């Protein structure tokens, strides 16, 4: 029985990391731009019934849908060489182009119009699954459909499969509605998803600007990072092995529970083709060294004197030929030299499963590894979020629109519960740096 | 008694008292290779096919410690080559080997 994940691709930025998902995954398994595996693809390592549908003439259709309030974007994806590989009737986008303007309350408003055809096509993908593991939502925390339509979208798939995990790919904000848009989306992923991975524009082109030389890093280099931290993500389900391959169990170990679903995204190396790394042979110590260093996270977490962040748990997932004794030496190695800080109160959670690469994809780096850790360090980027709420609500900035919208036209205690959740998740993560965090109000 | 699962186990022995004091116990072992690879050829691998190489191949009797003694290692190592080779192309026991330590 294959084990399917499904796509839900809302607002701009969630369906370009959407499609630049699937095209690593078409790449990883051999599969051209119009979804027809390769020739060279027949013999490839990876099944393609585990993230993408199979059509009768041996074509590859991926499992995503992609939502757009804005015909722009489904049109360059149905012009771009992928739009053969995209099954036309897995994509609904909305006739009235007039979007969200914004607004998170109007972008829930838009997405409760547009539920029918939403979960329609979720309800098929669900039947049509023989082992569906769960979906992941890829969209933008401020934009309006991304944020309402991605909210009311997980709180629709929490009522109708709350056994099913809920994964998000959030693109955390580096608008004047965007506070309350970051608010919302908190409220949503910490209520109605099971984890959300963040995914900070600030860190992305801090990142891209120390170690790619790209003076005004273009969204494009954010999107082909974010594909290949999304690609990293199922390396883990490609290689035949022992332990951690199921979407709900990924985000038990990353994200410990639904309620603590803020982790932390590492990859490495972070280099540019055209910079050759000097002949350091990645060595698993060298590795483990490289995705430790504060410039290779890919969360943008503020340097807080008060607040000690520590790790909450980590696993990581490494692809390549790695030889296991190198890699317990790395493990045992980071464990006596306390190279990662463990959460006191909970057993130190450090996870390495070894995994082979998709054959069809040229690796530049012999051995690569990604690290999904959730760390009291997501809770400065929740802090800032939960301040800039603050700012907004007090002056009411940029409530106008939302005003206009049915659930705020007569008050905002949405946002005001919103506020309070956000404030919660933060006291709850400054829990988490305490021994007592366990039992902390349990 | 040893059929082919046992074949390479049981069903090939050496016959003491049946031993001259003209060979040697590494000969003999050096030539129930041999032979144990032949018969588990024909009968453990089913190949019953004669061996063109070994249709090709008193005097002897002086010479059993001489040259021949190296040819009878030499057609053993050759009936434990080709076995080898058959192995890795279809029996795939070190690919089975490979599959158990990827799986069990």
């Amino acid at each position: 029985m294959p084990r399917e994940i499904i796509t839900l691709q809302l607002g701009q930025c969630g369906n370009q990391i959407g499609f630049e998902f699937w095209k690593q995954l078409c790449a990883e398994h051999g599969i051209s731009p119009e979804g027809i595996v390769e020739e060279f693809a027949t013999e490839g390592t990876d099944r393609k019934d585990v993230f993408f549908y199979q059509a009768d003439d041996e074509h590859y259709i991926p499992r995503a849908v992609l939502l757009d309030l804005e015909p722009r974007v489904i049109h360059s994806i149905l012009n771009s060489p992928y739009a053969k590989l995209y099954n036309p009737e897995n994509i609904y986008l909305s006739e009235h182009g007039g979007g969200a303007g914004n607004n998170w309350a109007s972008g829930f408003s838009q997405g409760e119009k547009i539920h029918e055809d939403i979960f329609d096509i979720i309800d098929r993908e669900a039947d049509g699954s023989d082992s569906l593991e769960g979906f992941v939502l890829c969209h933008s925390i401020a934009g309006g459909t991304g944020s309402g339509l991605g909210s009311y979208l997980l709180e629709r798939l929490n009522d109708r499969y709350p056994k099913k995990l809920v994964q998000t790919y959030s693109v955390f904000p580096n608008v004047v509605v965007q506070p309350y848009n970051s608010l919302l989306t908190l409220k949503r992923l910490t209520q109605n998803a099971d984890c959300v991975v963040v995914l900070d524009n600030t860190a992305l082109n801090r990142i891209a600007t120390d170690r790619l030389h790209i003076q005004n890093p273009s969204f494009s280099q954010i999107n082909q990072l974010v594909s290949t931290i999304m690609s990293a993500s199922t390396t883990t389900l490609r290689y035949p092995g022992y332990m951690n391959n199921d979407l709900i169990g990924l985000i038990a170990s990353l994200i410990p529970t639904p309620r603590l679903h803020f982790l932390m995204t590492g990859y490495t190396p972070l280099t540019t083709d055209q910079s050759v790394a000097s002949v350091r042979k990645t060595t698993v110590l060298d590795v483990m060294r490289r995705l430790l260093q504060p410039k290779n996270v890919m969360v943008s977490t503020g340097r807080d004197r008060q607040t000690n962040h520590c790790y909450i748990a980590i696993l990581n997932i490494i692809q390549g030929e790695v030889d296991p004794t190198q890699v317990h030496k790395s493990l045992q190695r980071i464990r006596e030299r306390k190279l990662a800080n463990f959460i006191p109160w909970g057993p130190a959670s450090i996870q390495v499963a070894l995994s082979r690469k998709s054959p069809y994809l040229p690796s530049a780096h012999r051995v690569s590894g990604l690290m999904m850790a959730n760390h009291t360090s997501i809770s400065s980027l929740f802090e800032s979020s939960c301040q800039q709420y603050d700012k907004l609500r007090k002056r009411e900035a940029f409530l106008e629109q939302f005003r206009k919208e049915d659930i705020f036209k007569e008050n905002f205690d949405e946002l005001d519960r919103s506020r309070e959740v956000v404030q919660e998740l933060i006291d709850e993560y400054h829990a988490a740096t305490r021994p007592d965090y366990i039992s902390w109000g349990t | 008694a040893v059929k082919a699962d046992r074949l390479w186990h049981d069903k090939y022995a050496l016959r003491k008292p049946m031993i001259p004091s003209f060979m040697t116990m590494d000969q003999c072992r050096k030539v129930l290779l041999i032979g144990k690879s032949i018969n588990f050829l024909h009968q453990v691998c089913h190949d019953q096919t004669p061996t063109t190489k070994m249709i090709a191949v008193a005097d002897l009797f002086t010479d059993l410690e001489n040259a021949f003694q190296g040819k009878i290692d030499a057609a053993y190592f050759e009936t434990s080559k080709y076995l080898l080779d058959v192995l890795n192309k279809k029996y795939s026991l070190l690919d089975h080997m490979q599959a158990m330590r990827r799986y069990l």
